[PDB]
């Protein structure tokens, strides 16, 4: 129940908002920590200079417009959220081929409390 | 008084205050449980 309640208080359009990245202090720079993951090199087609890979990419940043009080909701620590409505740092490939640039799944991400 | 009326009516009503994203449970120490299983259609190759 309580879930329910946190997230539309998070989610809320008129309140939160997508578009516009968070910064404050004079437009301060928003440290992101991404670090890559081999799960297994799948193939090499040498013939055409491609590399098949699969890849877990974590990626942590600080967002301060998320935060919440953790004491009034049952003192709950960590919560889920869909990717395509909260802001997300673009990362993607340059030396891509093949035209996809983005990640395929589109995970739930974890937010905790501190933001 | 027709069937379709009243299924209607009952996804009116059960769509008033429903979110998506909350994981539906009634206490947070509470958990799921998802009955999985699988049926080859057939073994393309």
């Amino acid at each position: 129940d309580t879930e329910e309640r946190l997230v539309e208080h998070l989610l809320d359009p008129s309140r939160y908002n997508k578009l516009i990245r968070p910064a404050t202090n004079g437009s301060e720079l928003v440290t992101v920590q991404l670090m890559v993951s081999l799960a297994q090199l799948i193939s090499v087609h040498e013939r055409e200079q491609i590399m098949t890979t699969n890849v877990w990419l974590t990626q942590e940043w600080e967002d301060y417009r998320l935060t919440w009080k953790p004491e009034e909701f049952d003192n709950m620590k960590k919560v889920r959220l869909p990717s395509k409505h909260i802001w997300l740092p673009d990362v993607v490939l340059y030396n891509n081929a093949d035209g996809m640039y983005e990640v395929s799944f589109y995970s739930n991400a974890v937010v905790s409390y501190d933001g | 008084e027709t069937r379709a009326h009243a299924e209607e009516r009952l996804l009116k009503k059960l769509f008033s205050g429903y979110n998506k994203w909350s994981r539906p449970v009634a206490n947070i120490s509470d958990v799921v449980l998802v009955r999985f299983g699988l049926s080859i259609a057939q073994l393309i190759d």
